[PDB]
């Protein structure tokens, strides 16, 4: 008989996998305090992982890898990639950013001011944008607002390159971006799910106006909100891959794997390849495993641009019970076995 | 020279000195009837091994050590042993009923019946020191003696030797190879009571040892006869500084030197390798840069935790055998671009290296293999602080229910002094958090 | 990757290499103070006991 | 050299002290003239524990046999192994106690107590270090009862800071000799709750339930009954009459034992209970069973506080390890989290008598309060018609004392309430 805690009474996906576990009648779920556990569903913050691996005779395994808050912060991610030489400062597929702590608080204002005054001294778009993680995001082209957009807050905060030549879904004229259920077992073996989102703006996109921030944030929250058009085109503004498949054939004789699946594959390795000598838990007294929610864009060249990962990722509707059963077969069942793959293992070197 | 006194504490401490002065006999050349044929000083010298090991005008080395113990049992197996014409009968002091698993118990009521005895013992030893640099304790921390006790000896030795370094060997508790369930009150108790009285600790956690035998040296159920002789030879390679000659760590204090930047934490990890069965007729051997990035693996620590997550603030890498510091610095090369080795900023980045010459001696009969090189990193990591956040928890488990308090108060002890060393231990928890934590 | 200190000997050597610079009177009262508490608590266990 | 001092008072505790003696003496090799002829060293090792050495290398049990009547001691001494124990140490009255707690304790018993502490310091004077004392007695009778508790509150007053265990057989209308054994056993618990460090509860109704059922013993004996006694005392002192990883005194259990002073009140269980080998799963599955247990109480019903299991013989510990993990899995809900690891194992190379290999239970459950429930019922019963109390007031004790000992039994079974929720 396999037991688990449950930790995170918030997290959609892991209910349903804690409900799964159940069903198979030989997993016994004890109190969250219990500590003869077989695997853990961590909380978000503050998991005791220094607690883990630690009971005679109890293999456990845990939901999340300890480090990869690196890739998952908005701040962290922008410094990984521009320390980390695997991805270096001349990383391709990610927007240039810079880290802008408040000035009531390294700091990158000045480097990106050069780059900015650079831009504008040469015509060159120069539409930014200013996020942080705990969020509360400003579009603007004058670096003035930006920054003092900032300095009105008490968090770490970055500016990135907007794309402004977004891939538009026509019709509509709208953008999007694209959500990828990536999941590494405690081999490090990288596996896809098959199966993606796109988060479609219902509203036209409009270079114009910056201000009406409807139609340059694809947030599913944003747009059920603030958009007036939602559940028009697509159901929840939500376009699964087989339509998006279609859509790129049709309308620009392409397919999904070659002009956007194939970036997407290489940016997910290049990222969790790069940490995982930081993360892996190989030779360690425990076992973690952890489901990614990565976020890209799409320029109109069919250019992938990363924008986030997310450690903490819920699920579509109408994908939850086909994700949350391969974790449990891939994640779970490979190191506590009972008595076609929906994902896409991503070779890679160790 | 000067000297260094070992004291054992306890059924752990006690059993753990057994084997070591095994090995260093061996090491030495020492024989078990206490004679040295290479030694051409008889009856005296100012030697490197004269730090552990005193001469009789008759030619034997006697260790300078005590060995104290509330119940019998234990100490009269070295009173016969192997090795029973090394020790004086006055170094094997003894009581007659033990701690019962009760720090109150070692620390007040026995304790203070025998404290003056043993600091006697001590004491003769001393007047036989020229230049005492200090002491060596080894206990264990779950034990009603190796907690108890120690505290108490550690408290007294402070007043009758001020100006003396004191280093530690703990065990910390393992719930596989024990059968306690009091063992996070003692340790936490001792740990509170004896921080400001040791210089420098070195835990092992059993539960690192054990499974170091059971994966390296293929035994299934490991017995503390294989546990010891693994932590003897971590231990020698400790104060392998001290009993041959050298530059680095060459007394106690340069350990606090080189090791403890910051008073309260001075609990070094340490990461032996290689640790190799010896029943495997051939196994090939592993070079410098091999057994210097096994330092870097988890299961090569004495106590199981995570470094990447954690912040050094010195690390010394101890060689013993074929090594050269030309391979040395291209190994310690290579490991920086591969491995997690976050120093604080108020400090250096670096290595402090030692290189004896002499390969590990094994014992006959044993569980390791012959190596041709060796290497024990000390290191001052962070991650070490787990070690307390999971004894602090089972701490709070059972003090929350007050669950066996009463046999602690009911041998003197006040229940103040119960939280009284939590709130230490939460203190050092968060002095951990502050240096390795952004 | 500098050396420094750089001792040798005939047993072996030592150095240091770096990679990067940096960026009694009242012990007795607590001894007795127990030890008056354990009287005191068989001091009520024998009370008890005369009752 | 840590001496232990047995005392066994009155019918049971005699029958169950001799059953005891003649167990361990043959695990350590000495037969019924105190010669020993055994064929290991671990059989002497830890001798000295029960044993003292006399002249001629003879082997004599640290034991004091006290009665009321000279019965039961006839037949001791008559037995076989009758002739092993001291002489001297035969303490004995000639009135009886009338299975009344009040004759134990408080006249019959009070002319003789004195003689007894006489015999017991005899013994503990020639010992290097006591550890302290086990008695052997019944609580529904009168000299075990009473005169047995009054035994331990004087050692208790002579020897404040020794050890003071009991094996106590607890009555059940099951196997019933009178119909007074309910206030018998209410009083003597009150008396045990204070005095001692640890009482194993003995319930001749289990005892009845295991020969019964499990044993498939039409018509059970008192002899039926001691024998599971014998196999189970021998489990529970296995960890101190022979050495190893595994030697401890009465002290260091109860420390890990007994997380709360008062509620020390054990719940034994013993396994196997037909020449078919017992594979270890069989072992560690039956051991945690009720059946299997000498309390009569549902450990469902309880939450264990601690435990301990002795496993007698030769076979794979990696195996045990398994196997008990299967049992804690299986049952997590019911071990306090809040007591970090509080189920222990080990292991003795030498086994019982003509078995492979045998398992020992301790535990210590709040569900033992369903023991102190019953005597409770029972009590009551009884005693708000005032039956029966005749045969107190003649011996001069009062109402006022039965409701007392009435309250204090009640806020026995809500102190282990507590610890439950
Ligand atoms: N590594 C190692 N650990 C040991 C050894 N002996 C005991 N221990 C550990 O020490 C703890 C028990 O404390 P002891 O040292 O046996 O107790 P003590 O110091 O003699 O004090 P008392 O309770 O009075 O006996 C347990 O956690 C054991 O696993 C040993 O030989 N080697
Ligand atoms: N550099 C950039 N260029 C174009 N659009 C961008 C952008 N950065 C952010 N966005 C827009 O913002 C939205 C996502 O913002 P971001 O992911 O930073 O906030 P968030 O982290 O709170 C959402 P989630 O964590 O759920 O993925 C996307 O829909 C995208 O359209
Ligand atoms: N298990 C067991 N119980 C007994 C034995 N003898 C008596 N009893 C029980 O003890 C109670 C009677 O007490 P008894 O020992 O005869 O009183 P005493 O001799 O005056 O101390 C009854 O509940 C009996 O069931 C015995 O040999 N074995
Ligand atoms: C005589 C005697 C023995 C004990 C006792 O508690 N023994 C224990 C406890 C746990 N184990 C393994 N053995 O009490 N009276
Ligand atoms: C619960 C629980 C049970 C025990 C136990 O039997 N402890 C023993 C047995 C032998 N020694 C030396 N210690 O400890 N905690
Ligand atoms: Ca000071
Ligand atoms: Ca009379
Ligand atoms: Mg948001
Ligand atoms: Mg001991
Ligand atoms: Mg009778």
């Amino acid at each position: 008989m396999y037991t688990f805690v449950v930790r995170d009474e918030n997290s959609s996906v892991y209910a349903e996998v804690s409900r799964l576990l159940l069903a198979t009648g030989q997993w016994k779920r004890l109190r969250k305090d219990n500590p003869r556990f077989n695997l853990m569903l961590g909380e978000r913050n503050r998991l005791p992982f220094g607690r883990l691996g630690h009971e005679p005779g109890l293999v456990q395994l845990v939901n999340y890898y300890r480090g990869a808050d690196k890739l998952c912060r908005k701040a962290s991610l922008v410094k990984l990639i521009k320390t980390s030489p695997e991805l270096s400062e001349s990383c391709t597929w990610f927007p240039e950013s810079y880290v802008i702590y408040p000035t009531n608080l390294t700091d990158e204002r000045e480097v990106f001011l050069a780059a900015y005054n650079r831009r504008r001294e040469g015509r060159e778009g120069n539409v930014w944008i200013a996020k942080s993680s705990a969020g509360g995001i400003l579009i603007s082209s004058e670096a003035s607002e930006l920054l003092d957009f900032i300095d009105e807050q008490g968090q770490v905060h970055v500016i990135q390159k907007y794309l402004e030549k977004p891939l538009l879904l026509e019709p509509g004229h709208r953008k999007f971006d694209i959500r990828s259920w990536v999941l590494v077992d405690h081999l490090y073996n990288i596996y896809l799910y098959r199966e993606g989102v796109l988060r479609t703006s219902s509203e036209p996109y409009n270079s114009a106006n910056f201000q009406d921030k409807t139609c340059h944030l694809t947030n599913h929250c944003i747009q059920k909100e603030y958009s007036k058009n939602y559940g028009r085109y697509e159901e929840g503004n939500e376009m699964f891959f087989e339509e998006f498949n279609q859509y790129l054939m049709d309308a620009l004789n392409t397919t999904l794997e070659n002009s956007i699946l194939l970036q997407i594959k290489h940016i997910i390795r290049s990222c969790l390849m790069c940490i995982e000598p930081a993360i892996s838990t190989k030779h360690l007294h425990y076992q973690s495993f952890q489901l990614f929610g990565f976020d890209f864009m799409v320029d109109e060249e069919l250019k992938v641009w990363l924008i986030e990962v997310n450690g903490a990722p819920a699920c579509a509707q109408k994908l939850y019970a086909e994700l949350c059963q391969g974790i449990v077969d891939v994640a779970i069942s490979s190191v506590f076995p009972l008595a076609t793959s929906i994902f896409i293992k991503l070779h890679h070197h160790h | 020279m000067r000297e260094c006194i070992s004291i054992h504490v306890g059924q752990a401490g006690v059993q753990i000195g057994n084997a070591c002065w095994e090995l260093y006999c061996l090491e030495h050349g020492i024989q078990p009837d206490g004679q040295m044929p290479s030694d051409k000083t008889i009856g005296g010298g100012d030697d490197s091994f004269n730090t552990f090991f005193s001469e009789t005008g008759a030619g034997k080395h006697v260790p300078r050590a005590v060995f104290v113990d509330l119940e019998p049992t234990v100490i009269d197996e070295v009173r016969t042993g192997t090795y029973r014409q090394l020790f004086h009968p006055e170094q094997l002091i003894t009581g007659k009923e033990d701690a019962a698993n009760n720090y109150a118990r070692g620390h007040y009521t026995i304790g203070k019946e025998i404290i003056d005895l043993v600091l006697d013992r001590i004491r003769k030893l001393a007047d036989q020191c020229t230049g005492l640099q200090g002491f060596l304790v080894f206990h264990s921390f779950g034990g009603g003696t190796g907690s108890g006790f120690t505290s108490l000896l550690m408290e007294r030795l402070s007043v009758d030797y001020g100006k003396k370094s004191k280093l530690e060997f703990s065990i910390y508790p393992a719930p596989q190879v024990s059968t306690a369930v009091v063992e996070p009150y003692n340790s936490i108790l001792t740990t509170h009571t004896t921080l400001e009285h040791s210089d420098c600790a070195f835990m092992v956690d059993n539960e690192a040892i054990y499974d170091i035998c059971r994966r390296n040296l293929d035994i299934e159920r490991p017995t503390y006869t294989n546990l010891n002789r693994l932590i003897s030879q971590i231990v020698s390679s400790i104060t392998a500084s001290l009993r041959f000659d050298g530059a680095l760590n060459v007394d106690l204090t340069e350990f606090q030197t080189n090791l403890v930047p910051y008073p309260r934490i001075h609990f070094p990890l340490a990461t032996y390798a290689p640790v190799i069965s010896a029943e495997k007729a051939y196994h090939e051997q592993l070079s410098v840069a091999e057994i210097t990035n096994a330092c870097f693996e988890p299961a090569n620590q004495m106590v199981k935790c995570d470094p990447r997550h954690g912040k050094y603030m010195a690390c010394c890498l101890l060689y013993r055998g074929d090594v050269v510091p030309k391979d040395v610095n291209a190994a310690i090369a290579t490991i920086k671009t591969k491995r997690s080795i976050q120093f604080v900023d108020w400090c250096p980045t670096g290595f402090k290296v030692g290189i004896n010459y002499q390969p590990p001696t094994v014992v006959p009969g044993g569980d390791l293999a012959k190596v041709q090189r060796a290497v024990c990193m000390l290191s001052n990591t962070t991650a070490i602080a787990e070690a307390w956040a999971r004894l602090d928890h089972k701490f709070d488990l059972m003090y929350a229910k007050r669950a066996f308090v009463h046999w602690y108060v009911g041998e003197g002890m006040e229940e103040g002094e119960f939280s009284e060393a939590r709130e230490d231990m939460a203190a050092l928890e968060k002095d951990y958090e502050e240096v390795g934590v952004d | 990757m500098e050396v420094i200190e750089l001792n040798k000997c005939t047993s072996g050597q030592s150095f240091e290499v770096i990679l990067k610079p940096p960026s009694l009177e009242e012990i007795q009262k607590k001894l007795e103070a127990a030890e008056e508490r354990r009287k005191y608590q068989e001091a009520e266990l024998l009370k008890h006991l005369a009752e | 050299m840590r001496e232990i001092v047995h005392i066994q008072a009155g019918q049971c505790g005699n029958q169950i002290g001799a059953k005891f003696w003649e167990v361990i003496s043959d695990e350590h090799g000495i037969d019924p003239t105190g010669s020993y002829h055994g064929d290991s060293d671990l059989q002497l090792e830890r001798i000295n524990v029960y044993y003292n050495e006399a002249t001629g290398n003879k082997y004599v049990p640290r034991a004091i046999l006290v009665d009321l009547e000279p019965g039961t001691m006839d037949s001791v001494r008559s037995g076989p192994f009758g002739q092993i124990f001291r002489p001297d140490n035969f303490v004995f009255g000639q009135s009886g106690a009338g299975n009344n707690w009040a004759k134990g304790h408080y006249t019959e018993g009070a002319e003789l107590v004195d003689s007894v502490l006489d015999v017991v310091r005899k013994e503990s004077e020639s010992c290097d270090c006591l550890q302290g004392f086990q008695l052997t007695h019944s609580l529904g009778g009168g000299t075990g009862s009473g005169m047995g508790t009054l035994l331990i509150s004087k050692i208790r007053e002579e020897y404040p800071d020794r050890i003071m265990n009991t094996f106590s057989v607890m009555p059940s209308p099951k196997v019933s000799d009178t119909v007074v054994e309910p206030y018998n056993a209410t009083l003597s618990v009150h008396q045990l709750v204070e005095n001692t460090d640890e009482t194993y509860c003995i319930d001749n109704e289990a005892l009845y339930d295991i020969c019964f059922r499990t044993l498939k013993l039409t018509t059970p004996t008192y002899g039926d009954l001691n024998h599971l006694v014998s196999a189970t005392m021998s489990g529970v002192t296995t960890c101190l009459r022979f050495p190893g990883q595994l030697n401890a005194d009465l002290r260091k259990l109860a420390v890990n034992m007994v997380p709360f002073p008062r509620l020390h009140f054990f719940m034994p269980g013993f396994a196997p209970l037909q020449y078919r080998a017992l594979t270890v799963p069989e072992l560690t599955q039956q051991m945690f069973d009720s059946k299997n247990m000498m309390a009569a109480c549902d450990p469902r019903h309880g939450r264990y506080l601690t435990v301990a299991a002795i496993f007698r013989g030769r076979m794979s510990m990696k195996e045990v390890d398994e196997q008990m993990l299967n049992v804690q899995n299986k049952n997590s809900s019911y071990f306090v989290e809040w007591i970090p690891n509080n189920v222990k194992t080990a292991v003795c190379d030498i086994p019982p008598r003509g078995l492979k290999m045998s398992a020992t239970f301790i535990g210590n459950s709040t569900a033992i309060q369903e023991l102190f429930k019953r005597i409770s019922e029972q009590f009551t019963a009884m005693f708000r018609r005032k039956a029966f109390l005749h045969w107190y007031t003649g011996e001069g004790m009062d109402e006022m004392e039965f409701t007392e000992a009435e309250s204090n039994m009640n806020d026995l079974v809500s102190e282990y309430q507590q610890y439950q929720d």
